[PDB]
């Protein structure tokens, strides 16, 4: 219940400075807050953000309470796939720590963001499928990075030539009209895509003449050449009556 | 300037003239997806936090935002008529509901089109579920009418996609506004002298 | 092995087969068919490449006379199979070495030029090469009529 868990999230809110000191409340407040935003996908690398501020008040806690918080934070670094804070959090002596069994199969986990790697990653999965269940959210993570790691791959396949056949390179996807190739159509939408696709021969034609610096620099002064006569017109019909 | 001014959102917080801030939200979340285009539609909702909130407590109105950029037309004629049921329980929507339901068409029907240049009503059937005689004169009546200029063939089951809209038309405003603005000021011109 | 590399056009492969493969009879010296041809699995990845090298040398000149050409007179002028064609065509690609367009419905394959999208550069080439030479006539032709004026 998200609306429930925000409800409980404001009442921590006004209880963090209510009572004298937290102790511990605003490091567990932005974990809370790098959860329940988490699900409502505000933003990946501030929530990211969220579990490296909470990581920092978990020194000197309970180790079975840390041993299971390593599971969040790098499995968001799973999540976002380019937080940018990898070098900085893996490298650092606090992350490192941790000597534990089941810490040393998540670095490996957090070694497996720095792979990404498909052929690698179809096989990690079922090896991590025991970190898998630990996931808060296993929906919203695991699909945006299997659909954005499809246009990664995408767009190696059709980046060498211009045109390809859709009955070809959609064998390699294993699949053509259901959803792939309505995927491809949903790219020239968001313009990461430029091309057309043939239905009849089945061959996706690749086309671009983006740049028109005759028209475009034209047509809009003239638009604004209206502007100006109207607000002259405003002096021509004053002046004669 | 509706979606414009509505973007205060909860700045305005609930008072006695606001009423419900929800039905507010559902207000402001029925301009906005028109006047509000795809690439800043995603835009407001995803990167908004407190407009985010009020629309996920709404299951429906929640799964058409998503639906809108998923492009499924097999949910679209039943979420959208439901929101046309609330359109028509709306006081001063009654003469507004009219074109508000195949503007989200052309809505919808603008990405539908720029995918393929040569597409099929049979495929349209399966979205649609199944579109055959509706479409026909659907898109006959938009084309006719000036709303998303395209080709598309009967018996033939071939659209044509096109238009290339930014060379020919975009000159002719030029001479068009340059018609009757010119000759204002030429009749202007004809005051000099008496 | 030069002969192939300067002026480029084609050879039949089994010719170079012919000679390559009396080098392992060649000798005196073995040693340079041993370290090559003498290995089997080693040899076998350097044969493929051999096809490749000399696959690749064609679609370099190629890419300078196309224009255009039909994938079948591409076959016959590799001396390979039209799927051994879209073999040597895929990874020849992902090494973005030649700019081409692959249209395997109706054959028709062209390497580069990206649609032409240019119109000046019609317009430069034309103008100045060509009218420049043809002012350039009045130059020496009139020196060249002083040339023949001189002695007759």
């Amino acid at each position: 219940n998200l609306p429930k868990a925000r409800a409980a999230l404001t009442s921590a809110r006004t209880t963090a400075n209510a009572i004298y000191c937290p102790p511990k409340l605003q490091a567990t407040l932005d974990m809370q807050s790098g959860i329940i935003h988490a699900a409502e996908e505000k933003d990946w690398k501030t929530a990211y953000s969220y579990f490296y501020e909470a990581f920092e008040g978990y020194d000197s806690i309970d180790s079975p309470k840390a041993i299971t918080s390593l599971k969040y934070m790098l499995l968001c670094k799973i999540m976002l796939n380019t937080p940018e804070d990898v070098q900085a959090l893996v490298s650092g002596k606090l992350a490192l720590r941790y000597a534990g069994r089941q810490t040393e199969a998540l670095k490996c986990v957090a070694q497996a963001s720095k792979n990404r790697s498909l052929a690698d990653f179809e096989k990690a999965l079922t090896d991590y499928r025991a970190e898998l269940r630990d996931d808060p959210i296993i929906s919203t993570h695991l699909a945006k990075l299997y659909d954005n790691l499809l246009e990664q791959n995408l767009i190696r396949v059709i980046e060498p030539f211009s045109r390809v056949q859709i009955e070809h390179i959609s064998s390699l996807i294993k699949l053509s009209k259901a959803d792939v190739e309505r995927k491809l159509s949903q790219m020239i939408l968001d313009k990461k895509f430029h091309g057309i696709l043939d239905q009849g021969e089945g061959v996706l034609i690749i086309f671009d003449e983006p740049p028109v610096d005759k028209t475009y620099e034209a047509a809009l002064e003239t638009i604004q050449n209206m502007s100006k006569v109207v607000d002259s017109l405003y002096n021509k019909a004053k002046k004669l009556t | 300037q509706a979606a414009e001014l509505f973007l205060d959102t909860v700045s305005t917080f609930t008072s006695y003239e606001l009423m419900d801030y929800k039905t507010f939200v559902t207000y402001t979340v029925y301009v906005s997806m028109i006047a509000l285009e795809r690439p800043d539609l995603r835009e407001k909702v995803i990167k908004g936090a407190e407009i985010l909130e009020v629309l996920h407590s709404l299951p429906a109105v929640r799964q058409y935002l998503f639906s809108l950029y998923e492009c499924r037309y097999s949910v679209f004629f039943q979420s959208l008529a439901v929101v046309e049921q609330e359109m028509k329980k709306d006081w001063l929507f009654a003469p507004h509901y009219r074109y508000y339901v195949r503007e989200m068409r052309i809505h919808a029907y603008s990405q539908l089109l720029e995918s393929y240049r040569s597409l099929t009503l049979g495929y349209m059937a399966e979205a649609f579920g199944v579109g055959v005689e509706f479409i026909d004169q659907e898109l006959s009546r938009f084309i006719a009418a000036g709303r998303l200029h395209c080709k598309i063939d009967k018996v033939n089951e071939i659209v044509e996609t096109n238009r290339p809209d930014s060379k020919n038309w975009q000159y002719q405003e030029t001479i068009k506004k340059g018609d009757l603005l010119l000759n204002r000021v030429q009749k202007l011109s004809r005051v000099i002298n008496m | 092995l030069l002969k192939l590399f300067t002026t480029m056009e084609l050879m039949r492969w089994s010719t170079l087969v012919e000679d390559y493969g009396m080098e392992l009879r060649k000798g005196s010296l073995e040693s340079p068919a041993t370290d090559v041809f003498g290995s089997t699995e080693e040899g076998e990845k350097r044969w493929k490449d051999l096809k490749n090298r000399v696959v690749e040398h064609n679609i370099r000149i190629m890419a300078k006379y196309y224009t255009r050409i039909t994938m079948k007179r591409m076959a016959q002028l590799l001396d390979l199979s039209v799927d051994e064609s879209e073999a040597f065509l895929s990874n020849l690609v992902v090494n973005k070495t030649i700019f081409a367009k692959v249209d395997r419905l109706a054959g028709i394959i062209n390497f580069q030029r990206p649609k032409d999208p240019n119109n000046l550069l019609n317009d430069w080439s034309q103008k100045l090469n060509s009218l420049m030479s043809l002012v350039n006539k009045t130059t020496h032709l009139i020196a060249k009529e002083e040339m023949i004026h001189n002695l007759q």
